[PDB]
């Protein structure tokens, strides 16, 4: 099921948004 | 393990073991109470690992997690994290057997062929276990990092 | 092949758990005995040859094996016997080591019963062999390591029967 | 192509061998139709004895696609 | 005076493995040992075969040991990939010192051996020539059905420990098995 | 193997007989279907990567097989699982060029029940990939090549159940 | 077949049927109704075809038909007349195929073995395909000569 | 080439060329005509090709052309449009050929090795040869272009 | 080997050129010839014991070589000899088809001279014994393809010479 | 091959001598070398694929060599190219960790001048590509690390050269 | 020596130094100097060891020192007792090393066909060796008497 991947999953999307960051060469 | 690995060479040369093969099972064997405990500090902090480890991959890599990235969508994100636990548990693995034979077998030999048909990429996989490297090592003494460290890198470079 | 180390791993890995303590502490066992059975390997090994000496004595020569008509009859057929009496040692002496069974399995009882029939290779007296084996082991590697080297040679025995 | 599976044990008769022959002596395999011929021959001349032989793929009095 | 490593020397041993399949075998195992298959038949030296060189459905009937190392060997030898760079390029003399080399793991013993194996290549196949020394006794007597080719340098016959060194040791491959976009011979330095 | 054409001529021959009107009807058949046949291997062998991934994901992925303690679980055994799929594929695409079912019960057909059953493999589920891999296929061939491209799936599940 | 052919040559290497392999495949669907009016009429014609033939081979070879020869008597005579028809017929096997692969599993392979039991000589067998050629080549449109040419051109190079 | 192919089964046979090799040869020698022309076309339209392929590929993975990707900047992105073009002149020299063999050889074996260590990703590469295929065959006549989409078609799987 | 075919692209190839018009008429030029190959080829295979025993009379038997002390003598040698002679007339024919001579320097030509030189086979006859085949082949295959089929006979002899 | 405990060993084996202080401070002088030398061959396996493409970014690619015509032309090409850098890069660590260049001389330098030569494999781009390795492996193992690995890529390059 | 072995085991699989085979050769390096403290103790004994291990096989063996046996003699006994000092110095080789591969090839790879010729009885010899270590035991330490043990086991064990 993977019941506590799926909660922290959708917890990870809420507190940060990956859509702005763009990759950084580094 | 190391006693499977020194075997099957005697055996193959149709021989009883040397007394080098005798003297690295001789010190496995002392090593063995400090490799548990190795095993069992990562095992405890699994979630932690995996969960810190993918919110620093998805920094590192923010694409995967796009609407035009492969692991978008939460369903996709969950999987993700439940392929670094599965990575994680096969490390404490390596560890106590002292070889990657464990590690090989199930992890490695056909990596290549599973991820391809996924369309999951295979090159930011090894940064995922290299995140995991970062976080487990913190939780652990020096001298126990560094063992810890080489089943981590050997995963690196299965991939 | 699989270890005691493995085996604990691979029963653990189908399940999909991570390492518990109770697994754990199965695998701390192992530690413990793996010092005294590096010790008695190396003590078999030294005396491998004179332990199938005396096993042949206690069991298969002076008998009517030896004697024309018999399987060990012929100077071919003795070497034969006594070169499959070092396998089945060498491989206890793995296995006691390994401290898991498989290997027996995997490499010694495999096909054995099949190519014994059908060279018509006498499986009681091999038995026989095995056992003696195993009493002159036993007193060469000392009580604490006998237990764990009896075990191994009876497996081995029990497959061949 | 026929293909048959042959299984046989063979015997050392000239020498004695210390590494772990097993896997000659008993052996299911499965052998081509036009290597059989050779490979039956070399298990008699060892005075290996066939135990079974059968014919995995083809038809049995096929004139084409043999 | 002398050294250990001074006629014959310590590395030839040693670096000599017999492998055998077994069936129990771990898949970790048994892939050490298709990979040598490989790397004595085709002469892969960095001893792990591209894939397309791999043959599936073979190794899967010997993982499933419904084949022997012997079959397999001699599954790659009438293996495209075989003739292509071994049979194609070469003349047949040299044709069959590669295969007394591939299979067999020594230089040609005379030129006696040499005119038979052509004569085959020349009236039957290359897999004609491929069967006949697997098929043969040297091969039969050294590796049997289990063990996997290896690279032995006989000295037996006079004149093999010699030229089986000058085989294995130092022709190494030295022509192209492909035809196509010949390199020109300038541009050595990179600028 | 046996195509089409050689097997009117396999008949005949055992019969003794010459070429026959009838026996030429059956060929002409064959040579009216052809044209489509190419075009349908060629559809196949483009997407066959795509295939498989569509058939994996309707009935092997996301299911308790690949979970632990599954037959595809591991990356050694999901990527088998992918490798026999891409055999299934490949030879009912060769039958279909050839217009017989033979090469399929000499090639991939033969033991293959009985290996399943020693590996663990479950048989139903396969059966069910092949079954997915051919809608999928239908798809991508179109209606008349469709039907061609059936038979030959309907006749590995047939072979394997 | 041409279509046998084409997919072994694909199983040994393992892969799907090449651009080639397949356009191959095209061409020979396309000729194969062409292939099977050549093929009907050598049937018709195949009883005059084999008479002809014989007697040209035996005007070649006065030997063979002579009392030291195997062709000698009215059996043996027959049986040789036997064995051209025996070979004509695998002929329009290979033209509708399009390869010689089912002639040769059933004529081609073991033939001199067979024959030399026999004690017939090879060469003048190969002089009565060729007579079988001439005869057929003249109820043949050139064009449909020319293919079953070929066919016949082989079996006299298989035996040779 | 068909003609190399088929000698070379030859020569490991120890064989003369079959009949059915043989006719193979004969159609691919009338064809190379028209194998000629469709290469002609290609080879006029093949910057205009490269360009519209080009444009497609980037339009569908943005990534390749940012920062993270390897295509971004101009070298690289040239780099991507070179390898584009070298792909289509070696589609053209296995139309002329009838095989794939010279693709194969020089571009499709060792491609994942050499990919790899470059670390650009495969299978866009992928998607920029069936774009090019899309364009070449909207220039090509329908015919021709079946007969120039095998060819794309097989590059397109061996780099996967 | 390379074709003619690919002898023209590699050309191409090396220099990075796309195929122009004037490689184009290479390529048209081998088309044209190419039918002919063909008809010539069969030819070939059909009359090549012929073919050798013709060349084999009018050079190399009733001779010094065939009669004792020659090179030619003892059934073994003499097979030898008529071996060689095979096997230059099917390269010559491959070669012709290809309209390349790259397959003769790839396998007969190289190493021939030395290895002629050790046996002690004389080049001499050899190559008469080509030039021999050549005449023969010439009428067999008609003046048209002769001419073609002479170039690759002329490219052995003087390889060997 | 020969490591440096056994180079000690073999010296004084052909003198006949017992082992002295002397030598005993050279096989001192290895065992303090030996922790540093395992972690830098660790690092060196982690980081192998990076070494070659940061390696050949440096020396082979963006050349002549990668352009048409060039040895490196051609995708087997290059594939053999890199192929062949990661051989040279294993020998080095295994070299390393051995603390003796017998190995590199024995597998990695036989017959390789003489292959390459007839190859066409240029030989100065190569000892660059060798260079470049070095200095790539320098930055990764370290200083101290760095100057005992930078023998053995010396050694290779002289060799090559 | 332990580092030989693990390259050998490497290059044979054709892969770098696996963690567990790098952490065995850590254990190597830091058990090196204890194990050179006990190869000099061993060094600085040697006279004693092989005078006091030769007495014990002749009290075990009195044939060998008789006129049958091959010891027999003062030279004879002087060879057979600079074959035990030969056997010593191949053992602490072996303990420095950490492996048997020094001692294997000096002297148990063609030992037999060796003895043989010279008609030396094999059993004696290994005897001999096991006279020398429980001389070699009593002036090692326990632990240290362990370490060699293992090294004169081998040898015993290889000719017996
Ligand atoms: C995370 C690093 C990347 C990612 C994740 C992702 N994973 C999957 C799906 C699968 N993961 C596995 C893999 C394993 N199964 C095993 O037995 C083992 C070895 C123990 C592993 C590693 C499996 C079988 C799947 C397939 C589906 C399933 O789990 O049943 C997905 C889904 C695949 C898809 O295409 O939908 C995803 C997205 N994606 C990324 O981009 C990360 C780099
Ligand atoms: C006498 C010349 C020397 C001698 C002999 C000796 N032999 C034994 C014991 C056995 N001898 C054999 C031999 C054979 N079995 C066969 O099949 C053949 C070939 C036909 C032979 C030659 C066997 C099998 C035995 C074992 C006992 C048994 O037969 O059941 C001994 C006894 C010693 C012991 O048992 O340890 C002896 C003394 N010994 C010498 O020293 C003489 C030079
Ligand atoms: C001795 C206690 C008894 C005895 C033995 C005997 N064995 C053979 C022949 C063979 N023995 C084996 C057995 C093994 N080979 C293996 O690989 C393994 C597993 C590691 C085993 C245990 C085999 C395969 C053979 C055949 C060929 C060979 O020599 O290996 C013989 C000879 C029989 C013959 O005629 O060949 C004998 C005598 N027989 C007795 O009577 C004793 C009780
Ligand atoms: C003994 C009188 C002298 C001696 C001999 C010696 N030879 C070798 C090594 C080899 N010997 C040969 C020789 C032959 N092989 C043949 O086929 C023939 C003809 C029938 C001969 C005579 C070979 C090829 C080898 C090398 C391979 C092998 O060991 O089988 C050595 C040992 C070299 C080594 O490193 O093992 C020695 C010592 N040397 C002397 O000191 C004597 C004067
Ligand atoms: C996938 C749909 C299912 C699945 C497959 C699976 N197969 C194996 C192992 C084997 N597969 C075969 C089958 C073939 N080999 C061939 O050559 C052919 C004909 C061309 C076939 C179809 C064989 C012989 C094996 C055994 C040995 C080998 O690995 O080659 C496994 C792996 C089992 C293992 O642990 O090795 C699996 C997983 N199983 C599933 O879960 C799917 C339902
Ligand atoms: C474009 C579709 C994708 C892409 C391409 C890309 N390639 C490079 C660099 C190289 N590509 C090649 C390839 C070849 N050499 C050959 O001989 C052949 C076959 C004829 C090919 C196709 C080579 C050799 C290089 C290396 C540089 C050189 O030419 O010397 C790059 C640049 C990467 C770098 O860091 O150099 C790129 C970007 N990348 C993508 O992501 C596109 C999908
Ligand atoms: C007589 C029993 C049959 C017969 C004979 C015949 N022979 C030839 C020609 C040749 N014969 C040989 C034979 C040999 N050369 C050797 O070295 C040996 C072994 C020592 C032998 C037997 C050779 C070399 C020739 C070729 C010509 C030459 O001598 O240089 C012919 C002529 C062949 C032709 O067709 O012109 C004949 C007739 N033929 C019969 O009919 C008898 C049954
Ligand atoms: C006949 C015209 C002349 C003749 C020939 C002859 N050749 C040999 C021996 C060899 N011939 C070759 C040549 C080839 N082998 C090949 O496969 C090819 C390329 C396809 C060629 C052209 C070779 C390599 C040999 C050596 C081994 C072998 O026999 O195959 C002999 C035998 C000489 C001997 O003593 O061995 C002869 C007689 N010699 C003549 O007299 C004619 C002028
Ligand atoms: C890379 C830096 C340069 C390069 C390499 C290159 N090598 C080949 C071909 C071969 N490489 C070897 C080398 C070895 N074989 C061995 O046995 C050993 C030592 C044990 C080595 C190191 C061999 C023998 C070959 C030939 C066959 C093969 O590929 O296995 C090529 C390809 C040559 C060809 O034409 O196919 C290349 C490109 N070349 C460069 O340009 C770089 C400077």
């Amino acid at each position: 099921s993977l019941g506590s991947w799926l909660d922290a999953a959708r917890d990870l999307i809420s507190q940060n948004d990956y859509s702005q960051k763009a990759i950084e060469v580094e | 393990s190391v006693l499977t690995k020194a075997i099957v060479n005697a055996d193959a040369e149709a021989r009883y073991l040397s007394p080098g093969e005798l003297d690295r099972i001789k010190s496995f064997v002392a090593s063995g109470e400090r490799r548990l405990r190795i095993a069992q500090t990562l095992t405890e902090a699994r979630e932690r690992i995996v969960k810190q480890a993918g919110d620093q991959l998805f920094q590192k890599r923010p694409d995967v997690v796009s609407p035009g990235g492969n692991a978008y969508g939460e369903k996709m994100t969950a999987l993700c994290l439940r392929d670094l636990d599965y990575y994680l548990r096969l490390v404490t693995y390596g560890i106590v057997a002292g070889d990657v034979t464990p590690i090989e077998e199930i992890g490695i030999i056909g990596v290549k062929e599973m991820y391809n048909s996924l369309q999951t990429p295979i090159p930011a996989v090894a940064e995922g276990v290299r995140a995991m490297k970062n976080v487990a090592t913190s939780l652990l003494s020096g001298d126990d990092a560094a063992e810890a460290g080489f089943y981590f890198d050997y995963l690196v470079g299965a991939m | 092949m699989q270890d005691a180390i493995t085996a604990v791993i691979n029963n653990y890995d189908v399940q999909g758990k991570y390492l518990d303590g109770a697994a754990l502490d199965k695998l701390k066992a192992y530690f413990t005995t793996g010092a005294v059975r590096v010790r008695a390997a190396a003590v078999i090994s030294s005396n491998a040859t004179t332990i199938i000496k005396e096993a042949a004595a206690k069991a298969l020569i002076y008998s009517d094996l030896t004697r024309p008509g018999g399987n060990m009859y012929t100077t071919r057929r003795y070497a034969a016997c006594i070169r499959d009496m070092d396998y089945f040692l060498r491989y206890a002496t793995y296995a006691m080591l390994a401290g898991d069974p498989s290997i027996l399995d995997e490499r010694v009882l495999n096909g054995l019963k099949e190519t014994y029939n059908s060279l018509g290779v006498p499986i009681a007296a091999t038995v026989g062999g095995i056992q003696a084996m195993k009493e002159v082991v036993g007193g060469l590697v000392g009580p604490d390591a006998a237990k764990e080297a009896s075990i191994y040679f009876d497996y081995l025995s029990s497959g061949l029967s | 192509s026929r293909y048959f599976k042959v299984t046989a044990c063979i015997p050392s008769l000239k020498r004695v061998r210390t590494g772990r022959e097993l896997q000659n002596t008993f052996f299911t395999k499965l052998v081509p139709y036009e290597n059989w011929f050779t490979e039956q021959q070399r298990i008699q001349k060892a005075g290996g004895k066939v135990l079974s032989v059968k014919l995995f793929t083809g038809v049995q009095g096929a004139n084409t696609g043999v | 005076g002398q050294s250990v490593e001074v006629g014959v020397g310590t590395l030839r041993r040693q670096l000599e493995h017999i492998y055998r399949i077994a069936p129990d075998a771990t898949r970790s195992e048994k892939d050490v040992a298709i990979n040598a298959i490989y790397r004595q038949v085709l002469d892969v030296f960095a001893g792990i075969p591209p894939s397309y060189l791999r043959l599936s459905e073979a190794e899967s009937k010997l993982k499933n040991n419904e084949i022997s190392v012997r079959e397999f060997v001699r599954r790659l030898g009438r293996s495209e990939n075989y003739r292509k760079r071994f049979f194609e390029p070469y003349s047949s003399p040299k044709v069959v010192e590669l295969l007394t080399k591939h299979f067999l793991g020594r230089a040609p013993i005379s030129q006696q051996e040499i005119s038979t194996y052509v004569q085959i290549l020349g009236t039957k196949g290359l897999a004609a020539a491929v069967d006949a020394i697997v098929e043969s006794p040297e091969y039969l007597t050294i590796f049997n059905e289990d063990i996997v080719p290896y690279r032995r340098y006989p000295t037996l016959p006079a004149g093999n420990y010699r030229a089986s060194v000058r085989v294995n040791d130092e022709e190494l491959i030295s022509q192209s098995w492909s035809s196509l976009s010949p390199t020109y011979t300038g541009y050595q330095y990179v600028t």
